[PDB]
DNA sequence: GCATCCGTGAGTCGAGGGAAGCACAATTTAACACTTTTGTCAAG
DNA sequence: CTTGACAAAAGTGTTAAATTGTGCTATACTGGGAGCCGTCACGGATGC
């Protein structure tokens, strides 16, 4: 019922590799890397398509390219001969140790992840991270070197994991430079913090970061590091009241402010009766109540086949007898 | 069209992404710099829409008239920003995923399906065991492994890559054995370890190799670095390499021609393969698998001996083959999906149809629970496979929004944290399946997977509950949202905060009509706005409603005539007052309002009791009705005016209450004297002649001549009513001085105040003659009297005169109490002069007891309870002599007066002031053996204060636990019930139930008339099945049963002509989703027959649940109504006889047992020891007759009698509590609940059907299908009642929208999406959550398409 | 435990410094408690 | 809330006090016209400032949350007719 | 039979409550100028 | 009424800074940690 009990029982069942093991499945996928690139450049195949078709007769037939194309691929170079034959067999047991180094190594990902935890992922987020890491370290281990892999290991171990915090433990997520300017700033404000006994200002703060710091800038930063707050805190002993049930939706319009549109619509529209046949149907154009969308002087009068001055003629007429009806009557100037 | 119906059913993937404008791939949600939505995000705009109406993301459409156009720039469609509320996204799942509805809901709906258990489910689904789909033959422990089968990891492996060890030598030691010689289990491999299995054993890492020249035992050391190239025993000729190195420097060869031995192995692998030399090339490769007859090198010569995985290798140019089987063995929801795709239903149904034949009723019982899953699943049309989702649906945005707050912080409900989550994690699984990651790796990313799939769902549901980091708070998920009193159900669709509503506190308007409110003039002004707005424009105050709306924003720019122009608005309207809780339907009522100056609303006095209010502190809401309809049903139907009779008992509701009642007392009680009291004379002169002398008083009792009379009755004859008063004015008499009046023609001897109170009843009706058959005179206006004169002018006059003279007697009664001069003072409170002697004459008897006890004639218990009756009987005799002394010395005394009249108190409370205390009870429940001696009036002490806070605390804790199980009662019977609706005036059923008039008491062995009340709770109101003529009345069939009919028909059975009423009932009603207009009978708010379209079921379900908080005050009180109407088998259940004969005792010091005897059969019932047997030998006992005390099992009883007789018992068994309560409550009421208890069957034969055996459903199902197979000539299916709890029965409802709405929200939709079950919106709840036309009350098809037209209108249209 | 300070008038907040709660964490809880912790036990005399 | 010039809650209790009295009307204005119903409340509001009677309400918008959310779950929620034919309680806004 | 798991427990209101750094590339965005529409003033 | 002049605003094009995304780091390091009872009580349903 404990995930992560599950998951470290799991990790139990395989042995920790000695020494003597260690290098040779490290040689081992060294070997099986160089030998499908030799495979590659023979066949003139794609080297990620060889590796892939290697990796998956290796996986077996449990994991689910189409299948028909990985049984061609492999026969064909199971037609090569021996000499030729021999780089497919390094592959496959290159590919079988790189799956073996890997599971063997899952113990080193659950003590770099435990230090890991209460910044944002779960444990279990933090170890399958850094699980992808450790993969990564696999492809760019070198026992050539002669450094035991958890030396090599540990960096692209902590490097997954902490890359991971910064782009999956903020529901808005921040870029990893500005993650990494919130973090160096906690620091300096936690030690200037101890330094001056008491909370430090914004002005403290921006001179231990350097220059091109100021108060606005670690200001905005601050602002910026806000999380956002859920909408089902409760408030109160009471479990019945949380925050979304005191934020209005100042969207959607209200019942008022639906109305007096509707109402203006109908003001204007009486208005514009009072104008000639022509006039209301320019001045209407020119100000969008028909499209929706405005329309130019050209484009109103390659509607109506006259040149521009003749709108701006007619809309300057138009909307002045508006101007006359609306102040002989003062039944326009309350929507203002 | 019109929605009719509403569906719910199982979403393919199909479906899903149907649904979906888009797949969110990313877990983003907003850009956090410029605040706009990611691409791709949970907020994407080119996936649920634009945020702003017509207007792309990328600003280049902004229009209107490009509606319904994607914008090629950003992909943002133009529409309305509305469709982000109704637009939905998906997440294609790497793997599929479970939904965990259908999977940790007992009983499970995929294990039912594929018969695995819920431990078998979980450890699939969450990677702890493989499940076989394809053994490919293979061998475990030497058994062939069988498809279904559970395979633990070990086992798996094993089966999959084989068996293999590595024994870790020590340093320096060299292995016994060979590179690549066989070994057998327990066989030593080097001096110190021995192997555990038998096996190719294979040196691991050789640190030292031997090479012996020809010319030479040369020794080469191998380091941790360096690898041997060449296997043992090779000839390596001058030059060819040994072993490898990093550096040249330290790498190793052959001087000369030599032969190669391995030696010192780091270690030994010993595996179970096989291993095939050869010497051309290989057709196979490492990891290949290979199966007998295969080639593997040679061309044909190298063929695999055995299935396993083929592995071949370099050094010793030789082929081992691991031996295995490529079995087919999955976890998670993948494999889960696999068996539910293969699963042929009609194949299934067969076999599951073939096993429903075996003798085993448990057998029987598993085939019908699994193949009513088949059988939902075929009728559906549904697919197994849909309970496992390929693409999870995602919520529009504007329903999990990220909105600003005005403080520029941001909030986001926790449906976005969750959903970001199952994309982290997909797109995690994405990637390491892309990099080919080792299975445990994969195992673990997939088991999370799985766990988000279901935090979404259903967060703790299965395992800890997912916390946002940083806090404890578990994450509400989509479950929570829908479930619970803060679901969507019970608290945004059940119930909505509305608009044009206000509330205040409230004072009493004793001023007030019946029908009026006090509103305050501030609050109508915002409850009426749109209205006063449309007003002001009319007149001048404003030039349109947007300036006037500007008047109203400040107080110090509204002008005087806005309040004349809202008094004008409100005319005619009414509004609606509301209190909480609302118990029962008069909890909101409607009253005229009338604007006033304040804030507090006036509350109508006489309605206070409807509302339960009083005024220190009470709240109350106001709603505004706003069409024509909503303010014609709140002024015809739900006006305060209108209901003044209860709908629970028929009793009036509006009545005459504390100050009215007093008031009314005080002036027609009489007063008496006591100066002359005996006194006789010869002539009246003499009986005057001595009044004068003040020997006799006015009221004192004398005798004249030969007749019994007072002084007033003689010095003072009034010619009519005027004349007394006018003596009254004048201060000759008082009110309550007894004289002689001339009142319509008979020379009534009465008070004044008495003649006062006639003249005040007959002005209110306007009818002097009907109003002096309504009044009784001779006795003073009590709590009952003044309740029957009430109920007597509602019958004879109407609703209109008795609201009229409602507000006369509350008129009277108040301006009465006012000037009548009631007071209380310490004095008030009289000490009997008996207190004294009775307590003298407990502590000697105390004294005595405890002298004897001393003795050793009785021990501590019944000297414990002993004690306890003597002072109980003492506090009983003091209450008797408190009230005895207030009845002789102080007749008016206040404590008496309120206490008689009903205004206040009790004879309880009356004797802790006057008399003493009492008992009281210790926590544990025993009671002090020292009572309070001392009265409130003498004042408690300290101990006896600090004895008696026992007591309050417990009454006062008792109060506050009850109103949670009141509550929770009365939601059950409301959705039990809410269906039930008039619906026709007559279904037609000759069927009955015979009301008895007798109870058949057992201290006495004989037949008893039951109570008054009781039979009225009974008769009241009913249609008669059946003609009655007792004492020469004939109340023919179909008559409804006024009081005076019930009254008729006691009086016939204290004459012994009649023993039971058949009348019409809910129980026997025939109507399908209600009841018929003659089975329920009359409306007992308005004292007539019920109108068609009336909710009784809510009427119903309010009327038993309004009293449940003052029930409390075997189980009984509230926990016995909880438990009849739960249908619950009592603890201490008495026992029932089976059978009818004649019991037969068999008494035996070592066991009690009880016989039952008849011609043939003989029952034992082996009664325990401490059994209170009500049952005597020769007694003749019929089934179902309990045998001993306790309270009855109404399924036993059911299967022992039948259907009929559990329904009588549940209906008296509930109405036992509420009478022995005071509580008043018809049958009518209980039996409409009880009818749904009984409202489904079981099926004993399937019959010529479809229907399984113990299957359960509704009985008026399983008639109509009876009558059905008979037309056709068939085998009618076989059914047996069936009896359910409240809850049990509402859950079983036919309308999922109800019984989600209700509890168990998951389990109902669960079963309700598999069985595609369709709602047809029949009951109340399922339309009000639709915002529909309920069908009851105008909303009901008999009235609601009502025409209304005018003879002119009319005879137009018959001229066309 | 941590409550407002209830100052309508100095008894006021006299009162509530001297209130006692069984709730708050590691406590009963208010819809879990049953009568035996609510009542008043003989030994609340002179303390409660 | 006072605070939040918010409305009054009309619970169950006070629903089921509707019910009983019969008043359907008075109820579904409650349900739809005054709490939820967006294109109802709207139209009501502007009705009663020219002088006339408030229109017939329509589908409360709690209802359509509670479909899209029961999708959500996976669960296909249809609101049919007398003929068993789909109605479309979204107006066409959310049918691709 | 009993262990064991699951869902349930009044209403309204109220207020208060609100622990890495670097390099390097890749993409996005402010900044700028030139030309093109649109708008405007004149004229006949 | 249209022609042309005339210019302000708005619209493309380049493009530098500013911002964002991605890879890498080699002694050796290889199975977590908070919870922790006034455990809530009780009825129902399932199961073995
Ligand atoms: C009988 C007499 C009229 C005789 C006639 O018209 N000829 C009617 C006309 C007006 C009536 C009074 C008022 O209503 C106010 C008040 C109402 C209360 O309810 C009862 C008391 C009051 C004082 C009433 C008493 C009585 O009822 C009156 C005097
Ligand atoms: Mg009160
Ligand atoms: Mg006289
Ligand atoms: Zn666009
Ligand atoms: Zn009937």
């Amino acid at each position: 019922s404990d995930p992560v009990r599950q998951y470290l029982h799991e990790i139990g069942q395989v042995p920790l590799l000695t020494l003597e093991e260690e290098v040779e499945l490290a040689r081992k996928v060294e070997e099986g890397m160089e030998a499908i690139k030799k495979l590659s450049e023979i066949t003139g195949l794609d080297p990620d398509l060889i590796r892939e078709v290697v990796r998956a007769k290796i996986l077996g037939s449990a994991r689910v390219l189409d299948p028909k194309t990985v049984e061609e691929i492999d026969q064909k170079l199971k037609s090569l001969p021996k000499e030729h034959k021999r780089y497919l067999h390094i592959a496959r047991e290159g590919e079988a140790a790189r799956q073996h180094l890997i599971e063997a190594n899952l113990r080193l990902v659950v003590s770099i992840a435990k230090k890991y935890t209460g910044r944002g992922l779960s444990f279990l987020d933090l170890i399958q991270e850094g699980n992808q890491g450790l993969i990564r370290a696999v492809e760019k281990f070198e026992y050539k070197r002669r450094f035991k892999f958890s030396t090599y290991a540990t960096w692209w171990i902590r490097q997954a994991i902490n890359r991971a915090i910064a782009d999956q433990a903020r529901t808005i997520r921040i870029p990893v430079h500005m993650v990494e300017t919130i973090n160096k700033l906690s620091r300096t404000a936690r030690q200037l913090q101890q330094e001056l006994g008491r909370e430090p200002t914004y002005e403290e703060i921006a001179e231990a970061m350097g220059p091109g710091w100021d108060a606005k800038r670690v200001e905005e930063t601050l602002k910026i590091a806000q999380e956002p707050v859920s909408l089902e805190t409760p408030i109160g002993d009471e479990k019945d009241s949380f925050y979304g049930d005191f934020i209005p939706d100042e969207h959607l319009p209200s019942p008022v402010d639906a109305a007096t549109q509707s109402l203006l619509s109908e003001e204007l529209e009486k208005a514009l009766s009072k104008l000639s046949e022509r006039e209301a149907m320019v001045l209407k154009l020119r100000k969008g109540l028909i499209d929706g969308r405005e329309h130019t002087l050209e484009e109103v009068g390659a509607f109506f086949g006259v040149t521009r001055e003749r709108i701006r003629q007619i809309e300057n007429k138009a909307l002045r007898k508006l101007k006359y009806h609306e102040s002989r009557t003062r039944k326009l100037r309350d929507f203002l | 069209k019109e929605v009719r119906k509403v569906r719910i059913a199982l979403a393919s993937p199909e479906k899903i992404r149907s649904w979906s404008y888009g797949e969110v791939e990313k877990p983003e949600t907003i850009n956090y710099r410029t605040l706009k939505p990611e691409r791709d995000g949970l907020f994407d705009e080119r996936i649920f829409g634009p945020i702003k109406d017509y207007e792309c993301a990328c600003g280049k459409y902004k229009r209107q008239r490009f509606e319904g156009k994607v914008c090629e720039r950003c992909g943002v469609e133009v529409t309305k920003s509305i469709v982000r509320r109704y637009r939905m996204g998906h997440i294609e799942l790497a793997t599929p995923a479970a939904h965990i509805w259908f999977v940790k809901d007992v009983p499970s709906k995929i294990g039912t399906l594929l018969d695995l258990s819920a431990t078998e489910l979980e450890q699939v689904l969450y990677f702890s065991k493989y499940i076989v789909l394809d053994p490919k033959g293979a061998i475990l422990n030497g058994v062939p492994v069988e498809k279904r089968q559970l395979l633990t990891d070990e086992e798996y492996r094993e089966l999959r890559y084989g068996k293999q060890e590595t024994y870790p030598l020590p340093p320096g030691v060299d292995a016994l054995v060979k590179d690549g010689e066989e070994v057998v289990k327990g066989q030593e491999l080097a001096p110190g370890v021995v192997s555990r299995l038998d096996g190719v054993a294979l040196y691991r890492f050789p640190r030292r190799v031997r090479v012996e020249y020809v010319k030479e035992p040369k020794d080469y050391r191998v380091q941790p670095h360096m690898n041997v190239v060449v296997p043992e025993g090779a000839r390596v000729e001058a030059g060819d390499k040994i072993v490898a190195a990093i550096d040249p420097e330290e790498e190793v060869i052959a001087e000369a021609e030599g032969v190669v031995h391995l030696h010192e192995p780091a270690s030994i692998l010993v595996v179970k393969a096989r291993v095939y030399p050869f010497e051309d090339d290989v057709e196979v490769s490492t990891g290949d698998r290979v199966a007998p007859g295969d080639v593997l090198a040679d061309g044909g010569k190298v063929k695999s001996d055995v299935y396993g995985r083929v592995e071949v290798d370099l050094v010793r140019n030789v082929v081992r083959v691991v031996e295995s089987y490529d079995i087919d063995a999955r976890m998670g929801a993948e494999a889960i999906q696999q068996l539910l795709k293969e699963l042929d239903l009609e194949a299934l149904e067969k076999e599951l149809l073939e096993e429903m034949k075996h003798p085993s009723r448990a057998r029987r019982a598993k085939a019908r629970k699994r193949l009513e899953v088949v059988r939902a699943f075929l009728d559906s049309g549904n697919r197994p496979e849909w309970m496992i989702l390929e693409a999870v649906p995602v919520l529009p945005p504007d329903l999990r929004p990220m909105v600003q707050v005005d403080g520029g912080r941001f909030a986001t409900s926790d449906l976005n944290d969750l959903y970001r989550r199952l994309i982290n994690r997909n797109n995690r699984l994405k990637k390491l399946l892309a990099q080919g990651a080792p299975e445990i790796i994969i195992r673990n990313e997939k088991r999370m997977l799985q766990e988000a799939v279901d935090a979404l769902l259903d967060n703790g549901r299965r395992g800890a509950p997912v916390t946002n980091p940083g806090s404890d708070r578990p994450l509400r998920s989509l479950t929570d949202i829908l479930s619970g009193k803060q679901g969507r159900f019970r608290q945004n669709l059940l119930g909505k905060r509305v608009d044009y509503s206000g509330r205040s506190v409230i004072v009493v308007g004793p001023q007030l009509k019946l029908h009026q409110c006090g509103l305050p003039k501030r609050m109508a002004l915002e409850l009426f706005k749109p209205f006063l707005l449309k007003k002001m424009e009319e007149k001048g105050i404003a030039p349109n409603v947007k300036a006037a709306r500007r008047m109203l924003e400040r107080q110090r720019d509204i002008k005087d005539e806005v309040w004349d122009a809202l008094e004008e608005v409100i005319h005619g309207k009414v509004v609606l007052l509301n209190r909480a809780p609302t118990l029962h339907r008069l909890g909101i009522q409607a009253f005229q309002p009338v604007l006033v100056e304040g804030q507090s609303i006036q509350l109508h006095p006489l309605v206070c009791e409807a509302f339960n209010a009083d005024f220190d502190g009470d709240q109350m809401a106001v709603h505004v009705p706003l069409s024509s309809f909503a303010q014609a049903e709140a002024r015809i139907q739900m006006l305060s005016a209108h209901n003044l009779l209860s709908p629970a008992s028929g009793e009036p509701l509006a009545k005459p209450s504390r100050d009215i009642i007093l008031g009314l007392y005080y002036i027609t009680q009489v007063r008496k004297e006591k100066k002359g009291a005996g006194l006789e004379f010869a002539t009246p002169e003499e009986a005057l002649a001595a009044h004068e002398r003040g020997e006799v008083a006015l009221n004192a009792p004398i005798k004249v001549a030969g007749r019994e009379t007072s002084v007033g009755r003689l010095k003072y004859v009034f010619a009519n009513p005027d004349e007394a008063l006018l003596a009254v004015a004048h201060g000759i008499v008082d009110l309550q001085d007894v004289v002689t009046v001339r009142y319509m023609g008979k020379r009534l001897e009465t008070s004044p105040g008495r003649i006062l109170f006639a003249r005040i009843v007959a002005e209110a009706v306007e009818d002097e003659k009907v109003a002096w058959e309504l009044i009784q005179l001779d006795v003073p206006q009590e709590k009952n009297s003044l309740k029957d004169l009430v109920y007597q002018a509602f019958l004879r006059l109407g609703m209109e005169k008795t609201a009229r003279l409602l507000d006369a007697l509350k008129y009277y009664g108040f301006t009465f109490s006012t000037t009548s001069g009631i007071t209380i003072g310490i004095d008030d409170a009289v000490i009997p002069e008996e207190k004294k002697q009775y307590l003298e004459e407990a502590d000697r008897k105390l004294l005595q007891i405890e002298q004897a006890y001393e003795m050793g004639f009785l021990t501590d218990r019944e000297r414990y309870d002993q004690i306890l009756q003597l002072w109980t009987e003492t506090t009983e005799k003091v209450t008797q002599a408190v009230f005895k002394n207030f009845e002789e010395n102080y007749p008016f005394n206040p404590l008496y007066v309120m206490a008689q009249s009903g205004a206040r108190g009790n004879p309880q409370q009356i004797r802790q002031l006057c008399g003493l205390r009492g008992l009281m009870q210790k926590p544990s429940g025993e009671t002090f053996e020292v009572p309070v001696r001392s009265s409130f009036r003498e004042g408690l002490t300290v101990l006896e204060y600090f004895i008696s806070s026992h007591g309050a605390r417990k009454g006062g804790a008792d109060t506050a636990l009850r109103t949670a199980d009141s509550g929770y009662l009365t939601r059950k019977l409301v959705d039990v019930t809410h269906e039930i609706v008039v619906r026709e005036a007559d279904c037609g059923t000759t069927n009955y139930i015979s009301v008895p008039l007798f109870q058949p008491d057992e201290v006495t062995r004989s037949l008893r008339l039951r109570k008054r009340a009781d039979i009225e709770a009974g008769l009241y109101g009913r249609v008669l099945a059946r003609e009655v003529e007792v004492l020469g009345v004939r109340l023919e069939e179909g008559r409804y049963l006024s009081m005076d009919d019930v009254h008729l028909l006691i009086k016939a059975a204290e004459a012994g002509e009649i023993q039971e009423v058949p009348v019409r009932s809910p129980l026997t009603c025939q109507t399908r989703y209600g009841v018929c207009q003659k089975c329920y009978g009359y409306d007992l708010s308005m004292a007539r027959p019920v109108s068609i379209g009336e909710a009784v079921g809510i009427v119903a379900a309010q009327s038993i649940g309004e009293p449940g908080t003052q029930l409390t005050m075997i189980t009984q009180g509230l926990p016995r109504v909880i438990e009849l109407f739960e249908a619950r088998r009592p603890k201490a259940k008495a026992v029932i006889s089976e059978i009818d004969g004649v019991v037969r005792i068999e008494e035996t010091e070592e066991k009690l047992s009880v016989f039952v005897e008849s011609e043939g059969f003989s029952k034992e019932y082996k009664l325990p020891k401490e059994a209170r047997l009500l049952v005597k030998d020769g007694d003749y006992v019929e089934a179902g007759q309990p045998l001993t005390r306790g309270a009855i099992d109404p399924h036993q009883l059911l299967e022992a009698k039948g259907p009929e007789a559990v329904e009588r018992y549940l209906v008296e068994e509930i109405q036992k509590v509420y009478r022995a309560q005071g509580v008043k409550l018809h049958d009518k009421h209980i039996e409409i609940v009880v009818r749904q208890m009984m409202k489904y069957v079981e099926v004993t034969d399937p019959g010529d059907s479809r229907l399984l055996e113990g299957q359960v459903l509704e009985k008026w199902d399983v008639e109509a299908l009876n009558e059905r197979l008979i037309a056709e000539g068939k085998t009618p299916v076989a059914w047996k009642p069936l009896l359910m709890g409240v809850t049990k029965s509402a859950l079983s409802t036919k309308s999922w929208l109800s019984a989600a709405s209700f509890q168990n929200t998951t389990h109902v939709l669960t079963e309700a999406a598999i069985a595609g079950k369709k709602d047809e919106l029949i009951g109340l709840k399922e339309n009000v959550i639709l915002g529909r036309l309920i069908p009851a009350g105008t909303g009901s098809d008999f009235v609601r398409f009502t025409q209304v037209v005018d003879q002119k209108t009319l005879k137009a249209i018959e001229e066309a | 435990l941590s409550q407002f300070k209830d100052e309508t008038n100095p008894l006021s907040s006299l009162r509530h410094k001297r209130r006692i709660s069984a709730l708050g964490p590691g406590g009963l809880t208010r819809e879990r408690a049953g009568f035996d912790v609510r009542d008043v036990h003989r030994t609340h005399y002179g303390r409660i | 809330g006072k605070a939040q010039f918010g409305g009054q809650r009309f619970g169950e209790m006070e629903v089921w006090a509707l019910e009983a009295y019969g008043a359907a009307h008075t109820l579904q204005e409650m349900l739809t016209l005054k709490s939820d119903d967006i294109e109802g409340r709207n139209a009501a509001y502007e009705a009663i400032i020219k002088g006339e009677d408030v229109p017939e309400p329509s589908v409360p918008e709690s209802f359509r949350v509670l479909v899209k959310e029961l999708q959500a779950l996976a669960l296909d929620v249809q609101t049919l007719d007398e003929k068993d034919n789909p109605v479309d309680i979204f107006e066409g806004l959310a049918s691709k």
